[PDB]
């Protein structure tokens, strides 16, 4: 009830669990690719694995 | 009727490539 008061009131809980894994990525950050280099030394990122 | 299972029912643990390797 609105009459419950602060600790007494309802609170919405979200838990975001993640299947953070080396298996097929499908949900990712506000993130955008480069071209792919081959046969030269580079920093790299795939799916935010780096 | 009945029979021994022999070596049926092995399956992949995960979507990771590995090769020429013994693992457990
Ligand atoms: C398998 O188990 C059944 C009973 O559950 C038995 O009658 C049968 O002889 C067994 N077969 C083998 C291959 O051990």
């Amino acid at each position: 009830q609105p009459t419950n008061g602060v600790g007494y009131q309802p609170y919405r809980v979200v838990v975001l669990s993640f299947e953070l894994l080396h298996a097929p990525a499908t949900v990712c950050g506000p993130k955008k690719s480069t071209n792919l280099v081959k046969n030269k030394c580079v920093n790299f990122n795939f799916n935010g694995l780096t | 009727a009945y029979t021994n299972s022999f070596t049926r029912g092995v399956y992949y643990p995960d979507k990771v490539f590995r090769s020429s390797v013994l693992h457990s």
